[PDB]
């Protein structure tokens, strides 16, 4: 993941 | 010196609790801070390299 | 270039949820980030003054 928000969404 | 890094801010996991800050709000805000850390470090490296080249041309 | 600032971080309000990131932990993390913004600006300002003085010598 290159961003916190993209990790948050995937989780 | 500097305490955090862009990588450390990216990978930071906060514990949760009742009435905690909404995760989306915090993560979108920290993503902007992460870009800033990258900008800061690139500018410093650019300036440190210029500083070195100016010094070499003086001697 | 730079999007935020010490003052913009202090002023930032976050919505809360039934659950969310623990407010104490987020704030203490933001406190370190604010200190880093100060350190970055001081480092950049020192380097700019030094390069300016060097550029004058050439
Ligand atoms: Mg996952």
């Amino acid at each position: 993941f290159n961003s916190r928000e993209a990790r948050r969404k995937a989780n | 010196k500097v305490k955090l890094s862009a990588k450390e801010i990216l990978e930071k996991e906060f514990k949760t609790g009742v009435r905690g800050y909404k995760q989306e709000d915090v993560d979108k805000f920290l993503d902007m801070i992460i870009k800033d850390y990258e900008t800061f470090h690139q500018e410093i490296e650019e300036l440190q390299q210029e500083n070195l080249q100016l010094k070499k041309q003086l001697e």
